[PDB]
């Protein structure tokens, strides 16, 4: 909408206070100008009809319950926004400055949250599976990296490129965790995940296997089931980049850790330029490679810590 | 479904 641009102050799902972009024109919208083209997020209603009502308010105040997980997908949008822009580059997802709409009050009770090819959706959760998912800065971030990965690579969301599609989302979304520098980890999903039960996550970056998934090539998942096991199979690259960033020895083989900033670097190259819709996880091994080797040279530690990853959980 | 499956 058209309007000037205000700063409204409100509590996310996490009952934590932070200030966001409106526009004023009547009321205050949640559409921030400062970012590219804007970030606009809308009210779904408990309803699946998309995107919904462009969120208005009457007094730039947003500390209603109701308020919340508008609060956070707007707030998270922001930082995903400024990592793309001053860690990559990037402008929004398309590189163009393209508007980063998001709806919040999906349906009712609905586990899940997922970018639909032309915006960011969130449910609420049922309140014992999940909280608002837009309570989570990784699951934002998560998501809104398959925007990217739409306009760049294109995985194709099946199978092993599918894998590599979600275990690029989940890199992302801890690097932008890691980013914003609140309560960051290796996990995925911890701050809105079954609010009844402490210290778990959706999935575990550093330890797939704490939640079932495979950690090493051999254990591949290669049924129907999700896709042929796109978060399943997620673990095997989800354990080769935290091995990459952090270090250590995984079925005997020892990787040289090098940091997530080199590891940000060396995914989001392989993955604008080396990355296409068909990839493999053997084709990800050398993308991977050769975009360390862009950037560090063919004799570079950097180098040599991702062959080591890659052979620690069998991908050749 | 992409969060999780
Ligand atoms: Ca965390
Ligand atoms: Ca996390
Ligand atoms: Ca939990």
């Amino acid at each position: 909408i058209t309007g000037t641009s205000t700063v409204g102050v409100g509590r996310g799902v996490l009952g934590d206070q932070k200030n966001i972009n409106t526009t004023y024109s009547t009321y205050y919208y949640l559409q921030d100008n400062t970012r590219g083209n804007g970030i606009f997020t809308y009210d779904a209603k408990y309803r699946t009809t998309l995107p919904g009502s462009l969120w208005a308010d009457a007094d730039n105040q947003f500390f209603a319950s109701y308020d919340a997980p508008a609060v956070d997908a707007h707030y998270y949008a922001g930082v995903t926004y400024d990592y793309y822009k001053n860690v990559h580059n990037r402008l929004s997802y398309d590189g163009n400055n393209a508007a980063i709409r998001s709806s919040v009050h999906y349906s009712q009770g609905y586990n899940n949250a997922f970018w639909n090819g032309s915006q960011m959706v969130y449910g609420d959760g049922d309140g014992q599976t999940f909280i608002p998912l837009s309570g989570g800065i990784d699951v934002v971030a998560h998501e809104l990296t398959h925007a990217v990965t739409d306009y760049t690579a294109g995985l194709i969301y099946q199978n092993e490129s599918g894998a590599i599609n979600e275990a690029i989302s989940d890199i992302f979304g801890t690097l932008v965790e890691f980013y914003a520098n609140k309560n960051p980890d290796w996990e995925i999903g911890e701050d809105v995940y079954t609010p009844g039960i402490s210290g778990d996550s959706l999935r575990s970056m550093s330890d797939p296997a704490k939640y079932g998934d495979p950690d090493h090539y051999s254990k591949r998942y290669t049924g129907t089931q999700d896709n042929g096991g796109v978060h399943i199979n997620s673990g095997i690259i989800n354990k080769a980049a935290y091995l990459i960033s952090q270090g250590g020895t995984h079925y005997g083989v020892s990787v040289v850790g090098i940091g997530r900033d080199k590891l940000g670097k060396i995914f989001y190259r392989a993955l604008t330029q080396y990355l296409t819709p068909t990839s493999n996880f053997s084709q990800l091994r050398a993308a991977a490679v050769q975009s360390a080797t862009d950037l560090y040279g063919s004799t570079s530690q950097e180098v040599a810590s991702v062959k080591q990853a890659f052979d620690a959980v069998g991908v050749k | 479904g992409a969060i999780i499956g």
